[PDB]
DNA sequence: TTAGAGAATTGGAGAGTGTGTTTTTTTTTTTTTTT
DNA sequence: ACACACTCTCCAATTCTCTAA
C-alpha cells in the first residue's frame, strides 16, 4: 500500500536461535512470501542441457497453440476444397502414394518421410472430428488408411527410424501412429479391424511401444507430449481389448514417471486437457495398480504445491477438481505409510534402493 | 542524459540498478502526447462557412 | 527577450484596452506612442534584430489630475498625457 | 458503504484500553513496522466483517483496495529548531505556516520488462529504490542473457509532492529570524494545502546521504533530513444547530456579537458593529453578462493617537480564519500583490483571497504604493503585463485601514476631507470611514481609568469588560455557519426605502457608490439575524450607521467643520 | 554563415517571424550585407545534434540551407533625355 | 621514511592519566562524574587543566619527579582526546542504578552478535560505536597561569599554532542551523544474515557493497549490504564564523574571519552578534581524491570548539546561587539603594541626579501584562533628552551603553529606517531575496540609544513608530512576508529647533516633535544651560579634579561597581510586584486632574501638549519599576507618588 | 544393470588494460551623486 | 590515483561416451 522508500526491516529466527533478515513490508506479515523472498535472493543456477533440424516450420518444432487467420470467405472457401478434396480425392490419393514407397522405402530421404507422415495424420484427424460433429459426414471416406499395406509401412518408418536415431522421423512417425490407433478405436465401436489389431500388437512392437516414453524426458517440450498422448491411446486400447497385466506391469517404472513429472511442471503453457491426461496415468499408477512407492519423491511434493496454490491452476478450471481430489487421497497414504515406519523421512529424499534383501519390503 | 546518449556527458531521488545506468540516477517528467487541435476562443466565403 | 509577445503584439488586429492609463509611467508611454505612429515594433540587442507588425486600436481610460475635472481649463489642462499622445486620439 | 479507504486514529485511545498500553510507546519508536501492521490489520477485519456478517458486498473489490491508518494527536508539539540526531526514524509533531508547494512529481513503484528476441513480458517490484533487473530471459526455451529491456510508459507510478514549512513566530529565539523544514508528502493527501495555510502535521523524521558528484558512489559524511508525514491537520451536530437557531432568537442579539469580538476594548460600539458586518459580508453575485458584484465592505478607521485603532485590528487579525496584517512602511508594490521571481509569486492580498487583509499606518506609504489598491478595491482582481508573464488573477479581499489625519492630532480648524487628505479616487472606495477624537470628558475618563487600573489587580486576568459574552469558538461557528447557508434577496420594500434613502443624501456629496454600499451593508445585516431577505428594518440599519461613522450630524452642513461640542 | 529571417510583410498577422540559418562557400562570400532582403535557392540539408536530443528528449534532428546561389547604370537613350 | 628522536613518550602520560583521573580531589573529583556517566545521567566530562597543574605541583612536592603533563596537552592537543577516552573507558566504573538496558538497539544486536559468535565457537566492532559520552579540555587560569590562557585577536593567528590549544576573541558573524554527522555506519548482509560496521573520519566516504566476511566467503555466499539507520551511530554538528572587533582592525586594512565547527552538548551556544572568548583546537582540512592530487599545498584551517566564555551574562541567565545572594544581601543590609545605585551610574559626571534616577527605572522597566482574549500591553519604558548643547547628553547616553548586557548606540545622521528596522536584501549570487533584521531587532529584549534624533530624516523615524509601541516589526516586500519580534526599550538625545533652547516660543514650538511620536516616550526630560557663579564653580572644581586624578572626587560616597550593578538589577528584574485597590483609586484620581489641567491650558505658553490614555499606563509601568527596585511583590502608594514627582520635575527647568 | 575411465565443452575467476575527473536583458530593494 | 568499463585468458567443473563385470 505505502511507497518503496517506506520500508522497515525484518528479521526472523530459527530454531537453534539463529537469525535472518529480510526487508520490505509484506514481508512482516507473510511468511510464505518471506521465504520463498529469502531464497529467491540467492544467485547461482544450475547449468542446462538441450533435437531437429534441417526442414521447414511445422508442429515438428513449433508450439501449435497458435492459430492463423481467415477472412468469412477464405474459412468457407477453404473449408469446401479440403471438404471436397476428402470426399472425391483421399482415398485414390493415399492407395497410388503407399504402393508406390513400398516398392522404394530404401531410396528414401527426410524430407519425403516427414511428407507422408503428416499427410496422413491430418486428413485422418479432420475427417474424425467432422464426423463427430455431424451425421452428413462419415468415416468410410477416409477408410483407405486402415488396409494392410499402409499400416505396414508407418509400423516400417517408425521402427527404421528409431533404430538409426533420428529423431525427427521418429517424432513425425510417432503422430501418425497416434491417428491410426485412434481410428481404429472409432471403428470398433460401430471383422478384419480385430485380425490389424493382433498384428499391431505382436509382442515386438508393445516392446517399443513400451520403450518410446524412456527416452522422452531429455527432449524438448513436444516430443514428450506426443509420448504422453500416444500412451494414453494405446494402454485405452488394449484396456476394451477385454495379456493386459502383462503390459501395464512393463510400462511402470523410475524412468517414465521422470517423464511424466518433467513435462508436468511447465503447466503454464500448456492445455487444459493435456493435464487431465497426466493425472488420468496417476490414478493409474497410484489407486488401480497400487505401485504407491514410485511417487513417493520430493519434486513431486513441490509442484502439488505449486499448480495448487492461489499462484497457479485458476480457482475455477476443471484442472482443481482433479488436483485436489489427487493430492487429498496422497498424503492419506503417505500418512499411513510415514507413522508405519519412519525410515521413509530420508526416503523421500532420493530414487528407491535396488538391493535384494531390504529393498522389496522398501517398496512395499 | 544519464543514458548512453552518443556525444554528451551525465547531468527528488531517482530509481538505479538498471543495466544501461550503472551507478547512476534516473527521474521523469510529465506531458501531453495529442493527436489533433481545435481552437475555442471575402464576404461568398462568409456566407458559405454560415448556416 | 527571455524573444516572447507582449501586450499590443497579442492583440494585432484588435482592440488593446488600458485602464489607469494616468499612472503609467512616461518612460513607457513613449513606447506607446512609437508603436502608435508607426503599427510596428522593432527589437534589436544582443545580436539579435526584428521587426514586427502591430495593427492594433487603442481604447484608454484616464483620470483628470486631482481627480475632478476642471469646467475652467482645457482638457490638456486637465490631463496628465503629453501632446503627441493627445494627438493621437480619434476621440475623447 | 461510503466506499473509502483511510481511517483517523487519535493515539490516546490506544492508552485507555489496557490491553494496548504499550503498543502505544511501540508506535512511537518503531513507526514504518507497527503502521504497516495496523494496516494488514484494517485490511483483514473489513474482509472477516462481510463474510462473517454474509453480506451481499463484493469481496474482490474489497480484496483489491488498499487500507491506510493515519494515526494523530500522538503528544506535546515539538520546537523545529530542537529537533536532534537521538529523533531519527521516531514519531514528530510540528505546527507552522506554509510557505510554498511544489507541483505533483511521478515516482515509480512497478517496473515493466520485455524480451527483445522473443517479446516475453516481466512485471517487477521496486523496493529501497533498486531495480531488481533479471540477469537473463526467463522463459525456458529463450535463457539468454541481456535479453530483457525497460518500457518506460508500461511501468506504474504514484504522486510524490514537496511542501516547504515556516518555523511560527512564537518560538523564534531572541533576535532572530525564522528557520523552515521540508514535508514530503504522498497520495491522498498530495494537493491538499496552499500558500499562507497554517497547520499542525505527524510524521516519521528521516535522514539521508548526499552524494559527491553524479558519476560515483562517493557519499557526504554530512546527512540531509526531513519530515515524512502520514496526517495533516488544520489549527455539524444538531446540537450546534440548536444552540445556534437559540442565540439567534435573542433579543440583544446585535449588540451581545459586536460587544463580543473584542471584549477587554472599553466601548467604540459603533466600530465594533462595523467591523462585525465586514465579517459577514454581503452576498456574492454573477450574471449571465453585465458581470459580477462583489460582497466584501472595506473599512477606514481614522482619528487622534492613542485611541486604541490598532488594538482593533489585532482582534480582527486572529478572529478571521485567513488573513494578513501589516504596515505601511513595510510594504512595497510588488510586496503587496505579486512577484515576477521564470515564474510567478504571490503577495500579501493574494494570500488574503477570502479574508481580511489589515493594514496600519496606512497615512505613512507612498502615493506610488495606494495607487496599486484602486483596481484591487474596485474589481477584486490584479491584472498583470510584464517581461515573459501576462494573466489576471482573483483576489476577494476585504481591506481594514488605519490612519492618523494631517498634522497628526485632528485639527477642528480645517473641513472634514481636508484633515482625511486622502486623494478622492481612493477615498471613494471604502464603505465605511470612521472618525474616532480623544475628546476630554471626567465622566469618560474616571471609567476609562477604572477600567484600564483594574487588569493590574492580578497576575494574569480573569477580570473582563462586561457580564456576558459568547466564546471565540462559539462566535467562529455562528459567523462561519451564516456565511455558509444564508443568501439574503432584496424585498420590494426594501428597493423602495434604499431608493428613496438615496435620493435624499443626493439631494442638497454622496456618489453612485453610496447606494451600491448601502445595498451590501443591508445584506450583511440580514445575514447576521439568519433572514433570507432584506427587509426595511434592515435598510435603516444600513442608513444609520453609514452617517453615525463620519460624525455627519455634528458636521457643519455648509463649511463641512465639525462642531467639538456636539461630540 | 548568414541568419535569414522572414520579411515583415511576409509574416501573418500575430505571430512571431521564424529563422534559418545559411551556409555560404567560396565564390559566395560577402555577397550580402546585414538588413537587405534577400532571394536565395539552395539544398535543404539536416544533421545530427546532441545538445537538441539531450533537451527535447526526443530524437529529433537539425537542419541548415546550403546556398547554391543568391539574388537581391543607363543607356544613351537615358542622357540625351 | 625516515624517523626521528623526540622527547616525550606517550607511555609514561597514559600512566599519569589513568593515576590523575582516580586520585585527584579539591571521593576523587572525576570518579563521581564517570559514575553519573554510568548511570545514564551525564553526557559530557570537562577537564580542567588548573587540575593537573595542582596535581603536579602536589606530587612534586611530595618529593617526586613528574612530567609537564599541561603543556604537553597544549602543544599537541589532538592526540590526547584519544588517550583520556581510552583511560576513561578503562577505569568506568559499573552502575549504581537500573537502567532499563532493553532501550538500546546496540545492546541488544551486540548481544546477538555475541551469541552468534559463541555458538559458532561450539576487535569485534569499533570502540567509538558505545561512547555514551563527549569530553572537552577548559583552559589553564590566567591568575594561575601560557598561551591559552592569553586571548589572540583573529590577526595574530599565524600559521605556528596549527595543532594547538588556543583562546580566540572576536564577534560572531552567523551560525548554521544544526544538522546530522556519521561516526559509524551499520549494514546488514542478507543471504548470511549477518551485520558489518563502518568508521567515517573524512568529509567524504564509499559505501561497502560486499560481505567480505570469512564465514559468508568459505560458503561461497556472494551476498548484498544494505545500509540501517536504526544501528549507526550520529553526532549533533554545526558551523559558526567569528570576525575581529571593528576597534581592532589596523587603519586601511578589512577585518579577518574564522570558521568555527561545534559538535556533542557544546552544539546551539553561540549566536550572531555575540562578543565572546571562545577557546579551542585550530586544526587544517586536508583535501580528499583526485582534487588532493591537484590541490597544491596549500591547506584549509578551522576551529574545533571546546570552551566558551561570554562577555556580559544575560539577564535570561541569572539563578540566584548563594554566592550571589551573600553579595545582594550586602546592599540589601546597607539599605537606601535606590540612590545609591542611582548616584553609581556615570560618577565622573556632575549632578544631574533626577535624570540618572530616571535611566535607572529604563535600565529596570515595568511588568509585560496579557489579558485573556489575547490583548498585550508594552512593559519596555521609553525616555528622550532634550537640551542645548554641551551638558554631556551624548556623554551620559553613551556611559549607559556600557552597563546593559544588550545593547547598541546610533546617531541620527549615520542611519538608514531600513537597516534601523530590517532589510529585504538579494545578497546572494544566486539572485534569492532573504530578510536581514536591523539594530532595533539587535537590539532585542535590550536598550537602544540613538543620539542626534533630531537630525535624523522625517520620513524615516516614522519607521520606529510600530516598534515602539507594538514591540514587533512587519513586512511585506518581494518574496518575504513575516512578522519579527523586536521587545526593545529605546533612549534618544536631541537639541531644540535653532540648537540652543530659545524662550520667545512655547516648549511645544522648541520641542519639535509630532503628537504621535511625542506621545510615544514615557518621559521627556527638558535641560538648559544657565550660567551661575556660584554653580559653575563647583562644575570646574568637580572637572579639575577628575583630570587631576582619573578618579571621582569622594568624602562620603562609595560607588558600587558595575558587576555587583548588574547583580542586582538581574536579580530586581524577576519579581512581577502586583497593584493593589487602595494604590488603584489613587492612580484614577490623579488622571483626571492631569487632563482637566491640559485642556485649561492648551492655549498657554506653559502648555506640553494634551495628556492621553498612555500617560495613565507611563505612571503605572513607573511605579512598578519603583516597586522592583526594591523587591517587593507589591506596588505601594510611596512608589506612586514618587513615580508622579518624577515626572513633574521633567518640566522645572522651563522656570529657570 | 552398475560403475569407472577417458574426452569434450563451457564459466567465470581474475587478471589486465584503458579511461575520466579539478575549475543583453528583465524585475526589485537600497544607497549614492546628480540636477 | 582513484573508481569504473571493458577485454582477454586459463583452468577445472561439468556431462557425455565407451568398456567390462
Ligand atoms: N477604549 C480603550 N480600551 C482599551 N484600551 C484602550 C482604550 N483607549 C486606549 N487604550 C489603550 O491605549 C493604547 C492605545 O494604543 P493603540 O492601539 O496603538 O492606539 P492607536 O489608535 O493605534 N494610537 P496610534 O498608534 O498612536 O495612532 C493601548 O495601550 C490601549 O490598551
Ligand atoms: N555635569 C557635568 N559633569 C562633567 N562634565 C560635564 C558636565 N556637563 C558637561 N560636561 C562636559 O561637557 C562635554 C561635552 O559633553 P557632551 O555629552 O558631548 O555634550 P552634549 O550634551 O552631547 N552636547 P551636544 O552633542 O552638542 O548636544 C564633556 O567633555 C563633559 O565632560
Ligand atoms: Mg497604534
Ligand atoms: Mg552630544
Ligand atoms: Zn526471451
Ligand atoms: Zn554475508
Amino acid at each position: 500500500a505505502r511507497h518503496s522508500r517506506f520500508g522497515g526491516l525484518l528479521s526472523i529466527q530459527t530454531p537453534d536461535k539463529t537469525r535472518l533478515t529480510v526487508s520490505g513490508s509484506q514481508a512482516l506479515v507473510d511468511e510464505k512470501i518471506a521465504l520463498q523472498k529469502l531464497d529467491d535472493s540467492k544467485k547461482w543456477n544450475k547449468r542446462i542441457i538441450k533435437a531437429a533440424e534441417g526442414l521447414p516450420n511445422s508442429l515438428l518444432n513449433s508450439q501449435t497453440g497458435k492459430a492463423i487467420f481467415f477472412t468469412e470467405s477464405n474459412g468457407k472457401h477453404f473449408k469446401e476444397f479440403i471438404n471436397n478434396f476428402i470426399d472425391s480425392g483421399f482415398n485414390i490419393l493415399l492407395h497410388s502414394v503407399t504402393n508406390y514407397f513400398t516398392t522404394e522405402q530404401d531410396r528414401m530421404v527426410t524430407l519425403e518421410q516427414v511428407e507422408y507422415l503428416l499427410f496422413f495424420a491430418w486428413f485422418v484427424k479432420y475427417q474424425l472430428l467432422r464426423s463427430k460433429i455431424d451425421n452428413s459426414a462419415d468415416i468410410k471416406q477416409v477408410s483407405e488408411a486402415l488396409k494392410e499395406v499402409t499400416f505396414i509401412l508407418v509400423s516400417s518408418l517408425l521402427r527404421s527410424a528409431y533404430d538409426l536415431k533420428n529423431w525427427t522421423v521418429t517424432h513425425a512417425g510417432m503422430i501418425a501412429f497416434n491417428e491410426l490407433l485412434n481410428l481404429v478405436s472409432r471403428t470398433k465401436a460401430a471383422t478384419d479391424i480385430e485380425f490389424i489389431v493382433s498384428r499391431l500388437f505382436s509382442d515386438e512392437r508393445i516392446q517399443l511401444l513400451s520403450n518410446l516414453p524412456k527416452i522422452g524426458s531429455k527432449y524438448s517440450l513436444q516430443f514428450m507430449k506426443s509420448c504422453i498422448e500416444l500412451t494414453h491411446s494405446v494402454l485405452k486400447v488394449l484396456e476394451q481389448y477385454s495379456n493386459f497385466q502383462k503390459v501395464q506391469a512393463n510400462y511402470m517404472t523410475e524412468p517414465v514417471i521422470e517423464t511424466y513429472i518433467n513435462f508436468l511442471e511447465r503447466f503454464r503453457e500448456l492445455e487444459d486437457d493435456s493435464i487431465k491426461k497426466v493425472f488420468s496415468f496417476f490414478h493409474r499408477v497410484f489407486v488401480q495398480a497400487k505401485e504407491q512407492a514410485l511417487l513417493f519423491r520430493f519434486d513431486l511434493i513441490i509442484l502439488l504445491r505449486e499448480m495448487l496454490s492461489p499462484d497457479g491452476l485458476d480457482r475455477m478450471s476443471r484442472s482443481r477438481k482433479y488436483v485436489s481430489q489427487f493430492s487429498d487421497y496422497f498424503l492419506a497414504r503417505l500418512k499411513k505409510r510415514l507413522k508405519k515406519s519412519p525410515a521413509w523421512f530420508v526416503g523421500l529424499l532420493f530414487p528407491p534402493l535396488h538391493n535384494s534383501e531390504v529393498g522389496f519390503y522398501q517398496r512395499y | 542524459t544519464q543514458l548512453g546518449l552518443p556525444g554528451v556527458k551525465p547531468s527528488n531521488s531517482g530509481v538505479t540498478g538498471l543495466r544501461s545506468l550503472g551507478v547512476r540516477d534516473l527521474t521523469y517528467k510529465i506531458s501531453f502526447l495529442a493527436c489533433h487541435v481545435i481552437s475555442i476562443g471575402d464576404q461568398e466565403v462568409f456566407l458559405n462557412s454560415l448556416s | 527577450v527571455v524573444i516572447e509577445a507582449g501586450a499590443l503584439m497579442l492583440a494585432d488586429n484588435g482592440i488593446c484596452c488600458i485602464d489607469e492609463f494616468d499612472k503609467m509611467d512616461i518612460s513607457d508611454q513613449v513606447a506607446i506612442h512609437e508603436a502608435m505612429e508607426q503599427q510596428t515594433i522593432s527589437i534589436a540587442k544582443a545580436g539579435i534584430h526584428a521587426t514586427l507588425n502591430a495593427r492594433t486600436s487603442i481604447l484608454a481610460a484616464a483620470n483628470p489630475v486631482g481627480g475632478r475635472y476642471n469646467r475652467k481649463l482645457s482638457l490638456r489642462g486637465n490631463l496628465n498625457m503629453t501632446a503627441p499622445i493627445m494627438s493621437r486620439f480619434d476621440l475623447f | 458503504e461510503l466506499g473509502t479507504s483511510n481511517l483517523n486514529l487519535d493515539a490516546r485511545n490506544l492508552l485507555a484500553y489496557k490491553q494496548t498500553e504499550d503498543l502505544y510507546h511501540q508506535l512511537l519508536n518503531y513507526p514504518q513496522e507497527v503502521i504497516s501492521i495496523m494496516d494488514q490489520t484494517i485490511k483483514d477485519c473489513m474482509v472477516s466483517l462481510i463474510v462473517d456478517n454474509n453480506l451481499d458486498y463484493d469481496l474482490d473489490e474489497i480484496e483489491t483496495k488498499f487500507y491506510k491508518v493515519r494515526p494523530y494527536n500522538v503528544g506535546s508539539c515539538k520546537g523545529m529548531r530542537e529537533l536532534n540526531p537521538n529523533d531519527i526514524d521516531k514519531l514528530i509533531n510540528l505546527k507552522g505556516l506554509v510557505l510554498r508547494s511544489t507541483p505533483v512529481i511521478p515516482d515509480m513503484k512497478v517496473a515493466f520488462f520485455k524480451c527483445n528476441v522473443c517479446d516475453h513480458t516481466m512485471a517487477v517490484e521496486i523496493d529501497r529504490g533498486v531495480i531488481q533487473e533479471p540477469a537473463r530471459c526467463e522463459r525456458i526455451d529463450c535463457n539468454e542473457p541481456n535479453s530483457m529491456s525497460l518500457i518506460h510508459n508500461r511501468c506504474s507510478f504514484a504522486d510524490k509532492q514537496v511542501i516547504k514549512l515556516q518555523e511560527t513566530p512564537d518560538f523564534v529565539p531572541d533576535g532572530q529570524t525564522p528557520h523552515s523544514i521540508s514535508l514530503c508528502v504522498y497520495d491522498e493527501l498530495v494537493d491538499s494545502c496552499r500558500a499562507g495555510d497554517r497547520i499542525e502535521v505527524t510524521g516519521t523524521f528521516r535522514s539521508i546521504p548526499i552524494r559527491a558528484n553524479s558519476r560515483q558512489r562517493v557519499l557526504k559524511s554530512l546527512y540531509k533530513t526531513y519530515v515524512d508525514v502520514v496526517h495533516v491537520k488544520k489549527v455539524i451536530t444538531d446540537q450546534d444547530l440548536a444552540k445556534i437557531r437559540e442565540v439567534a432568537a435573542r433579543e440583544d442579539l446585535y449588540s451581545l456579537l459586536a460587544r463580543s469580538i473584542a471584549p477587554s476594548i472599553y466601548e467604540l460600539e459603533d466600530v465594533k458593529k462595523g467591523i462585525l458586518l465586514q465579517l459577514f459580508g454581503g452576498t456574492n453575485k454573477t450574471f449571465t453578462k453585465g458581470g459580477r458584484y462583489r460582497g466584501d465592505i472595506n473599512i477606514l478607521l481614522c482619528g487622534d493617537p492613542s485611541t486604541s485603532k490598532s488594538q482593533i485590528l489585532q482582534y480582527v487579525h486572529k478572529i478571521t480564519p485567513r488573513g494578513v496584517y501589516t504596515s505601511g512602511k513595510g510594504s512595497s508594490a510588488v510586496g503587496l500583490t505579486a512577484y515576477i521571481t521564470l515564474v510567478l509569486e504571490s503577495g500579501a492580498l493574494v494570500l488574503s483571497d477570502g479574508g481580511v487583509c489589515c493594514i496600519d499606518e496606512f497615512d505613512k506609504m507612498s502615493d506610488s504604493t495606494r495607487s496599486v489598491l484602486h483596481e484591487v478595491m474596485e474589481q477584486q482582481t490584479i491584472s498583470i503585463a510584464k517581461a515573459g508573464i501576462i494573466t489576471t488573477l482573483n483576489a476577494r479581499s476585504s481591506i481594514l485601514a488605519s490612519a492618523n489625519p494631517i498634522g497628526s492630532r485632528y485639527n477642528p480648524n480645517l473641513p472634514v476631507t481636508e484633515n482625511i487628505d486622502l486623494p478622492p479616487p481612493l477615498l471613494s472606495r471604502f464603505d465605511l470611514v470612521y472618525l474616532v477624537l480623544d475628546k476630554v470628558d471626567e465622566k469618560n475618563d474616571r471609567e476609562l481609568a477604572k477600567h484600564l487600573t483594574n487588569l493590574y489587580l492580578e497576575d494574569k486576568p480573569e477580570h473582563i469588560s462586561q457580564d456576558d459574552v459568547l466564546p471565540v469558538e462559539f462566535l467562529t461557528m455562528y459567523i462561519s455557519y451564516a456565511k455558509e447557508h444564508i443568501h439574503p434577496i432584496i424585498t420590494e420594500a426594501a428597493k423602495t426605502e434604499l431608493v428613496r434613502a438615496y435620493v435624499g443624501m443626493r439631494k442638497m456629496t454622496a456618489t453612485t457608490r453610496q447606494l451600491e454600499s448601502m445595498i451590501r451593508l443591508a445584506e450583511a445585516h440580514a445575514k447576521m439575524k439568519l433572514k433570507n431577505v432584506v427587509e426595511l428594518e434592515d435598510v435603516q440599519e444600513a442608513v444609520r450607521l453609514i452617517r453615525s461613522a463620519i460624525k455627519d450630524y455634528a458636521t457643519d452642513p455648509k463649511t463641512g467643520k465639525i462642531d467639538m461640542n456636539l461630540v | 554563415r548568414v541568419t535569414l529571417q522572414e520579411a515583415p510583410g511576409t509574416v501573418p498577422p500575430g505571430r512571431l517571424p521564424r529563422h534559418r540559418e545559411v551556409i555560404l562557400l567560396a565564390d559566395l562570400v560577402d555577397v550580402s550585407k546585414p538588413g537587405e532582403e534577400v532571394e536565395v535557392t539552395g539544398i535543404y540539408k539536416n544533421n545530427y545534434d546532441g545538445n537538441l536530443n539531450a533537451k527535447n528528449g526526443f530524437p529529433v534532428f537539425a537542419t541548415i540551407i546550403e546556398a547554391n546561389s543568391i539574388k537581391r547604370s543607363w543607356t544613351e537613350e537615358e542622357e540625351r533625355e | 621514511l625516515p624517523s626521528i628522536q623526540l622527547p616525550v613518550d606517550y607511555n609514561n602520560l597514559f600512566n599519569e592519566i589513568t593515576d590523575f583521573l582516580v586520585t585527584f580531589k579539591q571521593g576523587p573529583k572525576y570518579m563521581a562524574m564517570l559514575q553519573k556517566v554510568a548511570n545514564r545521567e551525564l553526557n559530557s566530562v570537562i577537564i580542567d587543566l588548573d587540575d593537573i597543574l595542582q596535581y603536579q605541583n602536589e606530587k612534586f612536592l611530595q618529593g617526586t619527579q613528574a612530567d609537564d603533563l599541561v603543556s604537553a596537552i597544549q602543544q599537541n592537543a589532538n592526540h590526547f582526546t584519544e588517550l583520556f577516552c581510552r583511560a576513561i573507558d578503562n577505569n568506568m566504573p559499573l552502575p549504581t542504578k537500573e537502567i532499563d538496558y532493553k532501550d538500546d538497539v546496540l545492546d541488544v544486536i551486540l548481544n546477538q552478535r555475541r551469541l552468534r559468535n559463541e555458538r559458532m565457537l561450539s576487535e569485534l566492532f569499533p570502540p567509538n560505536l558505545t561512547r555514551r559520552y563527549f569530553l572537552y579540555f577548559k583552559p589553564l587560569s590566567q591568575n594561575c597561569a601560557a598561551i591559552s590562557s592569553k586571548p589572540l585577536s583573529v590577526r595574530q593567528i599565524k600559521g605556528d599554532f596549527l595543532g594547538q590549544l588556543i583562546t580566540v576573541r572576536g564577534i560572531i558573524t552567523r551560525v548554521s542551523d544544526v544538522k546530522p554527522a556519521v561516526e559509524v555506519i551499520a549494514y546488514t548482509c542478507d543471504q548470511c544474515g549477518y551485520e558489518v560496521f563502518q568508521e567515517v573520519n573524512s568529509r567524504t566516504f564509499t559505501p561497502l557493497s560486499e560481505c567480505t566476511s570469512e564465514e559468508c566467503s568459505q560458503n561461497q555466499t556472494k551476498g548484498q549490504l544494505f545500509m540501517s539507520t536504526r544501528a549507526s551511530k550520529f553526532s549533533a554538528f554545526q558551523e559558526c564564523k567569528i570576525q575581529e572587533l571593528s576597534q581592532q582592525v589596523p587603519v586601511g586594512h578589512i577585518p579577518r574571519s574564522l570558521n568555527i565547527h561545534v559538535n556533542g552538548t557544546l552544539v546551539r551556544s553561540l549566536s550572531p552578534g555575540d562578543i565572546v572568548d571562545v577557546t579551542g583546537i585550530f586544526l587544517p582540512a586536508p583535501y580528499t581524491g583526485f582534487k588532493a592530487l591537484k590541490a597544491g599545498l596549500l591547506t584549509e584551517t578551522y576551529l574545533e570548539a571546546q570552551f566558551v566564555r561570554q562577555h556580559k551574562k544575560k539577564f535570561a541567565s541569572f539563578s540566584l546561587t548563594s554566592d550571589v545572594e551573600e553579595r545582594v544581601m550586602e546592599l540589601i543590609t546597607s539599605g537606601d539603594v535606590y540612590n545609591r545605585l542611582a548616584k553609581s551610574i556615570a560618577p565622573e559626571i556632575y549632578g544631574n541626579l533626577d535624570v540618572k534616577k530616571a535611566l535607572l527605572l529604563l535600565l529596570v522597566g515595568g511588568v509585560d501584562k496579557r489579558v485573556g482574549d489575547g490583548m498585550k500591553i508594552r512593559g519596555d519604558i521609553n525616555v528622550c533628552l532634550m537640551g542645548d548643547p554641551g551638558v554631556a547628553k551624548s556623554q551620559l547616553l553613551k556611559a549607559i551603553c556600557k552597563i546593559s548586557p544588550r545593547g547598541v548606540y546610533t546617531t541620527g545622521k549615520g542611519s538608514s529606517g531600513v537597516g534601523l528596522t530590517a532589510a529585504v536584501m538579494k545578497d546572494p549570487v544566486t539572485d534569492e531575496m532573504i530578510l536581514e533584521g536591523g539594530a532595533l531587532v539587535l537590539a532585542d529584549n535590550g536598550i537602544c540609544c540613538i543620539d542626534e534624533f533630531d537630525k535624523m530624516d522625517e520620513s524615516d523615524r516614522t519607521a520606529i513608530h510600530e516598534v515602539m509601541e507594538q514591540q514587533t516589526i512587519s513586512i511585506s516586500k518581494a518574496g518575504i512576508n513575516t512578522t519579527l519580534n523586536a521587545r526593545t526599550s529605546i533612549l534618544a538625545a536631541a537639541n531644540p529647533l535653532y540648537g540652543r533652547y530659545n524662550p520667545r516660543l512655547s516648549p511645544l514650538d522648541n520641542i519639535n516633535l509630532p503628537a504621535a511620536l511625542l506621545s510615544r516616550f514615557d518621559i521627556l526630560f527638558l535641560m538648559l544651560d544657565i550660567p551661575s557663579r556660584d554653580d559653575d564653580e563647583k562644575l570646574a572644581e568637580h572637572v579639575t579634579y577628575v583630570h587631576m586624578h582619573n578618579k571621582q572626587p569622594d568624602l562620603d560616597f562609595t560607588p558600587v561597581e558595575p558587576s555587583k550593578m548588574r547583580e542586582y538589577i538581574a536579580y530586581a528584574k524577576t519579581k512581577r510586584p502586583v497593584m493593589s485597590e487602595a494604590v488603584n483609586d489613587y492612580v484614577v484620581q490623579a488622571y483626571i486632574r492631569l487632563r482637566q489641567d491640559s485642556k485649561r491650558e492648551m492655549d498657554s505658553k506653559f502648555s506640553f501638549g494634551q495628556a492621553t490614555p498612555r500617560t495613565l499606563l507611563g505612571i503605572i509601568r513607573l511605579s512598578q519599576a519603583l516597586a522592583k527596585l526594591r523587591l517587593a511583590d507589591m506596588v505601594d502608594i510611596d512608589d506612586v507618588e514618587e513615580a508622579l514627582r518624577l515626572v513633574r520635575v521633567s518640566k522645572e527647568s522651563l522656570y529657570q
